[PDB]
RNA sequence: GAUGGGGAAGCUCCGUUUCAAAGGCCUGAUUUUAUGCAGGCCACCAUCGAAAGGGAAUCCGGUUAAGAUUCCGGAACCUGGAUAUGGAUUCUUCACGGUAACGUAACUGAAUGUGGAGACGUCGGCGCGAGCCCUGGGAGGAGUUAUCUUUUCUUCUUAACA
RNA sequence: CUUGUGACGGCCCGUGAAAAUCCACAGGAAGGAAUAGUUUUCAUGCCAGGUCGUACUGAUAACCGCAGCAGGUCUCCAAGG
RNA sequence: AGAACUGGUACGGACAAGGGGAAUCUGACUGUCUAAUUAAAACAUAGCAUUGCGAUGGUCAGAAAGUGAUGUUGACGCAAU
């Protein structure tokens, strides 16, 4: 229910000692009239919010998965 | 235009409750719905808020006065005499 | 009377109309004379005094209200205060 | 005659310090390019210092007797001039328009401020600009 | 026969006061040591309508001189007074409208309103809008003042007593004819269930004196004497004359 | 043209159960009800509406944080800022006022 | 409508702050120990009375033979209570900026007092919002087609909360 | 069109509820730091939220009129021409 | 708003939708009542007039009361016609 801007603050929020689980959306988007790129969402299930990350670029999207720690449950969808 | 001849602000009341009862409540609601000089900001902003309240749209001040006009005759006199015995008491 | 005096300084010498108006030139120490309406507001009146005082100024105090003085002027409007920058050719400054 | 002078003590009707009193230290009648508009320098308090009675022993007057003191650039339009006067010397140089602008100076010299301000009530000096004004 | 309309009011069933929209009782400040050895200061703060009433209200804020709180009263508005003035009362005030000077302190030829009776008893006396009192005279020793009251009659009342400087404000309200069941049943909606009023004459007879007959007719002598018991009191009791008043009353 | 009804169980159309129909991610019109609308706090003195201060029902108040109930100056959330000047003004004066009068007095007693 | 009271032979009646000795509230002190002494404070002075008045806080999708704002899934909020971390602030101890209206992530505050909200009629017109109605383009589906009809109907939606 | 809302204006011898409850301010009692504190009106975190109603009709058949009676019974939404 | 043209003089084409005038009696008017035979010229009403009362009071209630209604009232009021 609320959005996260910063990546440094999604990844020490992916460390937050309560979260267990999150997930990744994948939605395809147009830019504009003749472009369509894929849309990367990170939301994190946190105890008492959600917190939602919306990255545009598919590579940082690619690191981003890449440096998730090991012990958080990701769900693809 | 002028649209009536003698009624005035009584036109609502149409041609019944008899013709001099509307002639004097004519000239009370005349009074009534004035516009009158403020004391303090000394502007025509003075209006009847109910029966004997008078307040100023500027200003913000609102005077105890008469049920239908700022001040009645008799109010004046008692002031006039309430002056008179104070400059009579104190010297 | 006193208003053919004011009216002569108004053809003649220099004034201002209007609280903050007379409150900035006394602030400045231009004013020479001030002129309060008979029902300006009190606390309105009262600081007056306090400036005047502080700024060494004669105080007079009109008998008539805000319409009375600003005809007296020669306005079409309603001023509770004036002040006199320069008499120009009157006589104020001298008597009262 | 102008009396907004360099020692007079005047009362801040509008602001953050409403009320309180401060001393006139840096007149500008004809406004400045950042205010167009005549303004002070004054330096006020913002904590008047509390009462004192013969009860309170050795480091309870030490507690009570603290002043926090404040400079700002004030519009005319926003002070009272009064006929009380304070003069000011230790801390006349410290504030300046270049005082301002940084906020390290600014409270470097709030800290003369502070001290000029409780050196003067240890003693009996001007208790009626320490006294708070109630409203 | 049927206990009659008059009788019935006595219950108190349906026909007590509707006291909903009133402010309060309008009462002066109470009699206590301030008043009656110095004079006290107020602010007026609202001047309110009251339902029911023509007049309209003070209410004015007072400072308690014992503990810090801020007693606030109610006073009955005289014609004069506005918001923000200064009201002082008490026994060494200063005569101006709206004070509230102890009849004793105030010369003849005053006008008061809202007079007690007795002292402390918070004003009885004119109470209503467009009305006032004269003071004719005093009596120095065994303390005492004589007043003209709205009625016309002249009555002794003690030096002590209250009463508030000026006319109660409102006045003329009678003069502005009702023309309308309508305007009547608005103004009679917030003082008591009393209108509109049958007559007698148009009832039957178990339900009035009056009632009764081939013809509306009072039948009997109207005129009913004070001797009389609950249910004959119907018409003008006590009626020492009667008829058009041609000339002066004599009072 | 979908007809909505009342979510509860009170039919009457009174203050309490105003509603706002409302269109729903299912597609379909459903009535919902608004809680009644929040007046703005007044000034002691002037009676006006006095600005900075959030505007909610009464018990609302107790979830926001201070900043919003309050302003930074002496009488914060209580008095129009234009009320706090002309009272500061008229305690000055009528506080020197009290010092001329006083030496007035006893001027005129020592002179007799 | 109890109580204190006052009537009535009595069933009971009056009265609701009245001719009353009409109480609990916080801090602490003592750490035989539990709570009395240490204090201070305060003066309404029972209770009942509204499923349409006032009122803390929830929405969406799905599910049953019959329940749903109650169940399931998802997403919030309020009250009460404990609390730990981060943040904030302090050597000028209890923050700063703006001339000002005022702004922020915070940014001590008891007794007592003041103010605000709760909290308010009806009618006429005007502005603005929402929903509905009308309609264009486009993307699907259905109907009529002896003849005509870029045609007729229909789906294109976005809650509370931040 | 329905409805909500704002600024208004008209009307009154009618000026058109109260309480619970929440907040702010004034006040400065009290408590407070430097080798360390103060702070839970800032953020995050933990637990709990008791009791009763919840189906259906609401009317030319589920209510009252002896009844499956042309009677009576409060209210919400209201497409096109 | 106007102008041509057109039709078995039709055209607010269904629906929807005031008859009018001259007078007399009576009530001024809006309004109310005999649920289930009488809605009126009856009642009420605004206006007019009269009477009582300054509270230790007027009118009225209770068996009584340290009891009540008017009365959160005070003659521009209350009460009775
Ligand atoms: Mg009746
Ligand atoms: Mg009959
Ligand atoms: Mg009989
Ligand atoms: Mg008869
Ligand atoms: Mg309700
Ligand atoms: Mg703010
Ligand atoms: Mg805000
Ligand atoms: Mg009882
Ligand atoms: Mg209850
Ligand atoms: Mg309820
Ligand atoms: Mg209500
Ligand atoms: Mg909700
Ligand atoms: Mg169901
Ligand atoms: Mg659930
Ligand atoms: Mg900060
Ligand atoms: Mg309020
Ligand atoms: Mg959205
Ligand atoms: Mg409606
Ligand atoms: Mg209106
Ligand atoms: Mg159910
Ligand atoms: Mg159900
Ligand atoms: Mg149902
Ligand atoms: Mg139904
Ligand atoms: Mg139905
Ligand atoms: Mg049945
Ligand atoms: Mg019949
Ligand atoms: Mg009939
Ligand atoms: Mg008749
Ligand atoms: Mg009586
Ligand atoms: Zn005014």
């Amino acid at each position: 229910a609320r959005e996260i801007t910063d990546i440094k603050q999604f990844l020490e929020l992916t460390r937050r000692a309560d979260v267990k689980t999150a997930t990744v959306k994948i939605n395809k988007k147009l830019n504009k009239a003749g472009k369509p790129f894929r849309q990367t969402k990170f939301k994190v299930r946190g105890s008492s919010s959600l917190y939602t990350l919306v990255i545009n670029d598919a590579g940082k999207a690619k690191k981003l998965i890449q440096s998730l720690p090991p012990t958080l449950k990701v769900n693809r969808l | 235009a002028k649209r009536t001849k003698k009624v005035g602000i009584t036109g609502k009341y149409g041609v019944r409750y008899g013709s001099s009862l509307r002639r004097q409540v004519k000239k009370l609601e005349i009074q009534q719905h004035a516009r009158y000089d403020c004391s303090f900001c000394g502007k025509k902003t003075v209006k009847r808020g109910a029966a004997g309240i008078w307040t100023c749209s500027c200003c913000k001040k609102t005077v105890a006065g008469g049920a239908y006009t700022v001040s009645t005759a008799a109010a004046a006199t008692v002031r006039s005499t309430i002056r008179r015995l104070r400059e009579m008491v104190e010297a | 009377s006193i208003n053919q005096k004011l009216a002569l300084v108004i053809k003649s010498g220099k004034y201002t109309l209007g609280y903050k108006s007379t409150v900035k030139s006394l602030r400045q120490g231009k004013s020479k004379l001030i002129i309060i309406a008979a029902n300006t507001p009190v606390l309105r009146k009262s600081e007056l005094e306090y400036y005047a005082m502080l700024s060494k100024t004669k105080v007079y105090y009109f008998q008539g209200g805000n319409n009375e003085l600003g005809t007296a002027v020669g306005k079409l409007f309603r001023v509770g205060v004036v002040s006199i920058l320069e008499a120009g050719d009157s006589d104020i400054l001298t008597t009262l | 005659a102008k009396f907004l002078k360099a020692g007079k003590v005047a009362v801040v009707v509008r602001g953050r310090y409403a009320g309180k009193k401060v001393v006139i230290v840096k007149p500008h009648d004809e406004g400045s390019k950042s205010h167009p508009f005549g303004h002070a320098l004054v330096a006020g308090i913002e904590r008047y210092p509390l009462k004192v009675t013969k009860k309170h022993g050795a480091k309870k007057v030490a507690k009570r007797t603290k002043i926090k003191p404040f400079i700002k650039v004030v519009n005319y339009n926003h002070l009272l001039p009064t006929r009380y006067t304070l003069d000011v010397e230790a801390f006349k140089s410290v504030v300046s328009t270049e005082t301002f602008e940084q906020p390290s100076q600014r409270e470097e010299a709030k800290k003369v401020v502070k001290k000029a301000f409780e050196e003067r009530h240890q003693a009996g000096k001007n208790q009626w600009f320490f006294s708070k004004l109630r409203f | 026969g049927r206990v009659i309309r008059n009788q019935r009011k006595g219950a108190g069933s349906i026909f007590t006061s509707h006291t909903r929209l009133r402010q309060g009782a309008a009462k002066l400040r109470t009699l206590d040591y301030a008043e009656r050895h110095g004079y006290i200061r107020g602010i007026v703060k609202q001047i309110v309508h009251d339902s029911g009433r023509g007049a309209p209200l003070a209410k004015v804020v007072f400072r308690d001189p014992y503990k810090y709180r801020l007693r606030e009263e109610i006073f009955i508005a005289n014609e004069g007074v506005h918001t923000g003035q200064f009201i002082y009362a008490g026994k060494k005030a200063s005569l101006n409208v709206g004070n509230v000077l102890p009849l004793g302190s105030v010369p003849e030829g005053t006008i008061v309103s809202n007079v007690e009776e007795k002292p402390g008893d918070r004003g009885a006396l004119a109470r209503a809008s467009g009305n006032y009192v004269i003071i004719i005279g005093h009596n120095p020793d065994e303390n005492k003042t004589r007043v003209r009251l709205p009625s016309g009659a002249k009555k002794v009342i003690s030096s002590d007593a209250r009463g508030v400087i000026g006319v109660i404000a409102g006045g003329g309200r009678v003069d502005k004819p009702l023309l309308k069941a309508g305007r009547a049943f608005h103004k009679y909606r917030l003082k008591r269930n009393s209108w509109p009023k049958t007559r007698g004459v148009a009832m039957n007879p178990v339900d009035h004196p009056h009632g009764g007959g081939n013809h509306q007719h009072i039948g009997k002598a109207s005129t009913i004497s004070r001797g009389a018991v609950s249910g004959q009191k119907a018409g003008l009791i006590a009626a020492r004359r009667t008829g058009l008043l041609r000339g002066s009353q004599k009072t | 043209a979908q007809r909505v009804t009342f979510r509860r169980r009170n039919p009457y159309n009174t203050r309490s159960n105003k509603i706002k129909v409302v269109k729903t991610p299912g597609g379909i019109l459903r009535a919902q009800h608004v809680k009644k609308l929040a007046t703005r706090p007044k000034c002691g003195d002037c009676g006006s509406a006095l600005q900075g201060i959030s505007t909610l029902r009464p018990r609302q108040y107790a979830t926001v944080s201070k900043t919003h109930k309050t302003v930074s100056r002496a009488y914060g959330g209580s008095r129009c800022a234009n009320c706090v000047k002309e009272r500061i003004i008229r305690a000055f004066l009528i506080e020197e006022q009290k010092i001329v009068k006083k030496v007035v007095k006893e001027q005129t007693e020592a002179a007799k």
